[PDB]
């Protein structure tokens, strides 16, 4: 069973139960059992959310090679129908319906095999195998063996949560997506590289919204 | 096993853990014997919570104050209270003593003889003044809505808590006191300057607090 | 025992009438302390010189090494992302919880691994042996699984040490003597070996 | 702690303390009433 | 057993006995026995007052419009003083409270009436009483209870949005709704202020200050302004 790297010995509490596991616990995070399932159910969601995240702006820079999904979220740069919309309305529509589904979630963490009925149609249920894994209406297509695809499933995820803040990292260093990015190291590498463009982020400084203003943030201090 | 202020040494021997915050932290050794530990742990109380009372104030008058509603900043606002009513201070002094003396000194002859203000001198009341533990006078007066009788590990919890707040709510008081006396604003115009620029704004930037 | 060459004029490792802050037990791992530092310290004041000689960090940088804030009589770097006091307040509370836990597993062999950290416990379990913990994160990779190999490695960091204590030494006393930096230093010495020695800068 | 304050409780530490106390009172009484010769 | 959350445990003093048990008790408020019968007797009696306040201000929104609820107690006109409204209200009030409490706290002990020697109110528990407070009955109890106090809580939700719906937007809860109904993406709280640490806004409150009564000046302050958005 190789491991993250060569001659390193896997903890005694990493064995192979979970997908995906390669031995690598540097600072032993999850050598406590009930923090272990905790950690793993923040790396499916971790994971789940990252990879949407970067299949979300690889096409909306495909389809649409305006938005530059860095200025995406402003209520100017919106689609057709919602283009000067409150976003205060927005974010009570997602916060209602987050918190409804964050809380369901939380409670198959706290009490496993108690919200798999839906609560108003009571001959409605999701049959979970594993914690973290819902199935039933989750899974309608019903591919579920079930390890190697949750082997595909962490590894995808995983290279996918470090190329969202590849993503993220590179438009506030160079001001531009990521196919843009790409265009450009093939346009010339050395010219345009990383060892030009870190160290001036190309943050905004607090975007006004309609009432508002957002303090903005560079993972570093470039300015 | 459990939890110490400083990890890897031993908690002293006369800090058990019995008591809600016990974190062995006593490096002078003020409380080695019991009944001076016992009424240190009431004086810890009684500074506690009066300093999450008055921390409390100082945060309500401080969110009322920035925003435009009148309120005084706290270090004006016995003086404006003095000079808006026609309320004459040394009057309000001897009567808050009066008031505070005897209930203090109810307090204080509880700690002394330790069952003895129920015996119905005061008023007709009986069992409404003896206490339940050391700082912890609960009856029906005191603990009205009957936390401390039901469900007892969730009133060791609750000590807990109560404790650890007051230790929260001490070090924010001395932190209102040494800010202002610093900076010279309220404190809540100090975390509006401490939002606009955190990597500029702070007790390094004064002048006073690093005088270099 | 590693670096053991004999090397004890003054005879500071008796065992015998020994105490305080002069034991075997405090000189040798207060010694690869030292050692370490030094390494980050050489590294770190000959990196900025060197990356501003290959062109790879821009000229705003690639200061001197006393210039950078350390001493603001001979230059400060303005440029940071706050000042240097609210810098170094940050170094105090972060350097205080790590030599200050170091300090504890000194004292108290296995301490650090009993008291919750945040999970970070087996992490810090430490061995029954100072300067070399080991574990997951302090040694990552199983390097020195052999003895053999474990003794020489702990011999070539006693030895890179060493070498790296008598370089900052070096930074410092060139840095006064000829102010300039260390690397300018290997330039004036390779253009010119006989005629920029240190019998030059008197 | 019971043996620091025996030691406080010492002859000269008690005639420190209190002669700095009735000292301390002679020198405000002095002070909020400056120099009383009669009454 | 339905409960306030679906698959977690109630609290250990709360079996399922009481009408409107789910289980939501997170405070451990009702531990104590003795402190649970004042608190039971306390939900109902808010229940009812405020199941009866928000019909009473639907119902006089609905017949009598231009009328802000609000403002009822000002604009209101009668030969029946002030003062005289008060001492009947007053004396009436503790009659009736001082009868309430008095069967709180001894059981079963003001069931005859005073005046009429004949009259005496059946058995019953704390808090419902029966008898001539009711004369006639739809169903059973055990259902008509659990209907009661979920109304009830509804109810006493309801009024504590009409008095934070009355002091930021001005307006009585219909017409409210209506606005709502209007531009509901733009009409919401989160549509009207927000708290980002940059700044903070909140809502402009529309009761404007100090009411002038018959040369009293009524202070009218809005309720918890400074910690409103
Ligand atoms: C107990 C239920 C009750 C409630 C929730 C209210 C609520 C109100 N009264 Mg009303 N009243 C109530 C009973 C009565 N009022 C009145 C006569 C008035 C008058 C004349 C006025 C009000 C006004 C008000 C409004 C704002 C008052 C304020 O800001 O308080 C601040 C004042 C206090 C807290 C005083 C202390 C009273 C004590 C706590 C009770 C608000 C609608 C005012 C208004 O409509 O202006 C917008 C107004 O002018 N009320 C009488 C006498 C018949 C009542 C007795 O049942
Ligand atoms: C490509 C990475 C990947 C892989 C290999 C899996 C694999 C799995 N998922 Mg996961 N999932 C993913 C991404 C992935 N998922 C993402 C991004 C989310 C957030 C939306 C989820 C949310 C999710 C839920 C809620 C559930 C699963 C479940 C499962 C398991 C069975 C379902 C199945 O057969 O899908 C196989 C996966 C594929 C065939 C990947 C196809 C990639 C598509 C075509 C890309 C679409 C184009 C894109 C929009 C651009 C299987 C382990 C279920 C389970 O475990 O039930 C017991 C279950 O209930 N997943
Ligand atoms: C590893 C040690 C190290 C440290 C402490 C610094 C520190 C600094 N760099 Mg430098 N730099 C470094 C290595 C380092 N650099 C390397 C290896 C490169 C080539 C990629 C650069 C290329 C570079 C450029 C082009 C610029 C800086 C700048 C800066 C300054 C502002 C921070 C910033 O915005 O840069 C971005 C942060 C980094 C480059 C560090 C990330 C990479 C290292 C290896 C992580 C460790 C700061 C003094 C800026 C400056 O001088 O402003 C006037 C600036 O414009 N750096
Ligand atoms: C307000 C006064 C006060 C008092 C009387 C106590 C009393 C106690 N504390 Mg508590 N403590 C306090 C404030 C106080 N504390 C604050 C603000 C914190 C947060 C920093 C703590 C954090 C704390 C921990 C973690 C623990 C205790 C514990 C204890 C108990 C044993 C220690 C002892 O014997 O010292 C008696 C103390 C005094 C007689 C008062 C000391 C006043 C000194 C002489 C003045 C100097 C104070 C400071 C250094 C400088 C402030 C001055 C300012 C103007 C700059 C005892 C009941 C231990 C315990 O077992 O809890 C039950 C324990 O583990 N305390
Ligand atoms: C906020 C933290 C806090 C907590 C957890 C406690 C907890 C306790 N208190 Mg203490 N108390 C506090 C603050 C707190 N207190 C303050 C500030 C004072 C001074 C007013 C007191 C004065 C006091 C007295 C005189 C007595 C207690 C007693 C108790 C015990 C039982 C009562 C109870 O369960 O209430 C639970 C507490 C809460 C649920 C906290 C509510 C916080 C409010 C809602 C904050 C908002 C209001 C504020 C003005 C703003 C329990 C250990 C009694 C006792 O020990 O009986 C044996 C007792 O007699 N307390
Ligand atoms: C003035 C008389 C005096 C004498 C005769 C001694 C003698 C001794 N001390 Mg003591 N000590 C003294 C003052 C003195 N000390 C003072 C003032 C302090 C408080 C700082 C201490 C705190 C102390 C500790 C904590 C320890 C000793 C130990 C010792 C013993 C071995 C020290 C040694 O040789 O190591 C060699 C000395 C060094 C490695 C340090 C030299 C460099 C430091 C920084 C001192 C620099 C002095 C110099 C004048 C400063 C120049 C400043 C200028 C460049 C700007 C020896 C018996 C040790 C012991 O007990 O072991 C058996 C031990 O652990 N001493
Ligand atoms: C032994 C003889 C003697 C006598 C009878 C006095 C008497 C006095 N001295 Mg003199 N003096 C003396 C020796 C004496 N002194 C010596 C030896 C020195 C040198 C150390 C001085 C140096 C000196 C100075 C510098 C001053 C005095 C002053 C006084 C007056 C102080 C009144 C007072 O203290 O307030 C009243 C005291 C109290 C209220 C404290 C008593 C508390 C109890 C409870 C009161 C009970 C009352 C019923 C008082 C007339 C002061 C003065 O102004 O003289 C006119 C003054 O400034 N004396
Ligand atoms: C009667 C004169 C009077 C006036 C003009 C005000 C005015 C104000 N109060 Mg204050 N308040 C008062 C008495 C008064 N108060 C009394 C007697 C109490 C103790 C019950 C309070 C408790 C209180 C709190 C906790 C808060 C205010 C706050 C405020 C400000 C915002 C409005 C509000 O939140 O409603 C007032 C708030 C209430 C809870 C209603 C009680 C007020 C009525 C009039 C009490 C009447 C009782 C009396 C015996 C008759 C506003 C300046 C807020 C503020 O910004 O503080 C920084 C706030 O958080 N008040
Ligand atoms: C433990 C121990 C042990 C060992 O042995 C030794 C040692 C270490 C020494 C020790 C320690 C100690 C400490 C730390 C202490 C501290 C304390 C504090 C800080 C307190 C406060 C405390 C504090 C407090 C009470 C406070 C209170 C407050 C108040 C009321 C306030 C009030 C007010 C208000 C509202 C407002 C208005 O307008 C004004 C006023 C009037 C201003
Ligand atoms: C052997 C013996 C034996 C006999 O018995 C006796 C005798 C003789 C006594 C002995 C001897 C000894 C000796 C010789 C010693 C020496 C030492 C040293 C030199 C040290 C240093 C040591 C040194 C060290 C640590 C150092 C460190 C450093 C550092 C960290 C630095 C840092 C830095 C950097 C990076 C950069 C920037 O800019 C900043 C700074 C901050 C600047």
């Amino acid at each position: 069973r190789k491991l993250w790297a060569p001659g390193v010995v896997a903890p005694e509490y990493l064995k192979g139960d979970l997908a995906g596991d390669y031995g690598w616990d540097p600072l032993g995070l999850g050598a406590d059992p009930t923090a272990l399932k905790w950690y793993r159910q923040s790396e499916l969601q971790h994971a789940r959310w990252a990879m949407l995240g970067v299949a979300g702006v690889l096409v909306q820079e495909i389809v649409k090679p305006d938005v530059y999904f860095y200025e995406a979220g402003l209520p100017q740069n919106l689609p057709e129908p919602f283009t000067n919309i409150n976003m205060g309305g927005l974010l009570a529509w997602e916060f209602i319906l987050m918190h409804w589904v964050e809380v369901r979630r939380w409670q198959d963490y706290k009490n496993f095999g108690s919200v798999n009925e839906d609560p108003i149609f009571k001959g409605n249920k999701v049959p979970n195998p594993e914690m973290g894994y819902p199935g039933g209406i989750f899974d309608p297509f019903g591919f579920s063996n079930l390890k190697e695809l949750q082997t595909k499933e962490i590894k995808n995820g995983r290279l996918a949560m470090i190329a969202y803040m590849a993503f993220i990292l590179q438009a506030q260093a160079t001001g531009k997506g990521p196919l843009a990015a790409l265009s450009a190291h093939l346009s010339n590498p050395f010219g345009n590289n990383i060892l030009k463009n870190i160290g001036t982020c190309t943050v905004p400084h607090s975007v006004d919204v309609q009432g508002l203003t957002i303090p903005l943030t560079c993972l570093w201090p470039g300015s | 096993v459990r939890p110490v202020w400083f990890p890897g040494n031993p908690p002293p021997a006369h800090l058990d853990g019995s008591l809600a915050g016990d974190y062995g932290f006593d490096p002078l050794f003020l409380g080695q014997e019991p009944q001076t530990l016992k009424w240190y742990v009431q004086a810890e109380l009684v500074h506690g919570r009066f300093a999450m009372l008055g921390a409390a104030g100082i945060i309500l008058t401080s969110i009322g104050a920035k925003v435009g509603l009148g309120f005084p900043e706290w270090y004006d606002a016995g003086k404006v209270v003095v000079e808006k009513n026609n309320i004459d201070f040394p009057t309000l002094m001897v009567i808050q003593f009066y008031l505070m003396g005897w209930a203090e000194t109810k307090r204080w002859y509880d700690f002394k003889n330790p069952g003895s203000q129920a015996d119905g001198s005061f008023l007709g009341f009986t069992e409404e003044f003896k206490g339940l533990e050391n700082g912890y006078p609960g009856g029906r007066f005191f603990d009205p809505m009957g936390l401390s009788r039901g469900d007892a590990a969730k009133y060791q919890e609750y000590k807990q808590k109560e404790v650890k707040n007051g230790r929260l709510a001490m070090i924010a008081c001395l932190g209102f006191a040494a800010q202002y006396a610093a900076t010279g604003k309220g404190p809540l115009d100090n975390l509006a300057d401490h939002l606009a620029d955190p990597n500029h704004v702070n007790f390094a930037t004064n002048g006073v607090s690093i005088p270099i | 025992l590693p670096g053991d060459f004999g090397f004890d004029p003054l005879g500071l490792l008796d065992p015998v009438n020994s105490g305080g802050f002069i034991e075997p037990k405090w000189l040798q791992y207060s010694e690869v302390i030292h050692a370490r530092w030094a390494m980050l310290g050489a590294a770190g004041c000959i990196a900025p010189e060197v990356l501003g000689a290959a062109g790879l960090i821009p000229d705003a940088t690639n200061i001197k090494w006393f210039e950078s804030g350390v001493i603001p009589p001979a230059g400060s770097y303005n440029g940071y992302w706050a000042d240097p006091y609210t810098i170094f307040f940050v170094e105090i509370v972060a350097m205080q919880f790590a030599e200050l836990r170091r300090l504890q597993d000194f004292r108290y062999p296995g301490s650090m691994g009993q008291q919750y950290f945040l999970g970070l416990e087996a992490i810090f379990k430490g061995s029954g042996d100072a300067a070399y913990p080991g574990g997951p994160f302090f040694n990552l990779f199983n390097l020195g699984k052999t003895e053999a190999a474990m003794k020489e490695l702990k011999l070539k960091e006693i030895k890179n040490g060493r070498l790296a204590m008598l370089a900052m030494l070096g930074y410092g006393a060139q840095a006064v003597m000829t102010g300039k930096g260390p690397f300018q230093n290997l330039v004036e010495h390779l253009a010119d070996p006989v005629n920029n020695n240190i019998l030059t800068n008197f | 702690m019971k043996d620091f304050t025996t030691y406080l409780s010492t002859a000269p530490v008690i005639a420190t303390i209190w002669f700095t106390f009735t000292a301390g009172l002679l020198i405000e009484i002095n002070r909020y009433f400056p120099d009383p010769l009669v009454f | 057993r339905p409960l306030w959350l679906p698959g977690s445990t109630p609290p250990a003093h709360l079996k399922g006995d009481l009408p409107g048990d789910f289980g939501f008790d997170p405070l451990g408020l009702g531990a104590n026995a003795e402190s649970l019968k004042w608190f039971k007797e306390s939900e109902l009696v808010h229940s009812r007052w405020a199941m009866a306040a928000v019909a009473g201000i639907l119902v006089q929104e609905i017949v009598r419009p231009d009328v802000f609820w609000y403002n009822a107690g000002k604009e209101v006109e009668s030969p029946l003083g002030p003062l005289g409204l008060l001492a009947v209200e007053f004396f009436l009030m503790h009659w009736v409270e001082v009868r309430r409490w008095q069967d709180l706290r001894k059981p079963g002990s003001v069931d005859q009436d005073p005046i009429f020697s004949q009259y005496k109110l059946p058995p019953h528990e704390v808090g419902y009483p029966g008898g001539v407070f009711a004369p006639f009955i739809p169903g059973d109890l055990a259902e008509l209870k659990v209907k009661e106090i979920k109304n009830g809580r509804l109810a006493m939700l309801a009024f504590v949005g009409f008095v934070m719906a009355a002091q930021v937007t001005g307006k009585g809860p219909i017409a409210a709704l209506q606005e709502h109904l209007a531009d509901p993406w733009g009409t919401t709280i989160f549509s009207k202020a927000a708290v980002v640490p940059g700044q903070a806004v909140a809502p402009p409150c529309k009761i404007p200050a100090s009411v002038s009564y018959k040369g009293i000046e009524i202070p009218t302050p809005c309720f918890l302004q400074g910690l409103w958005p």
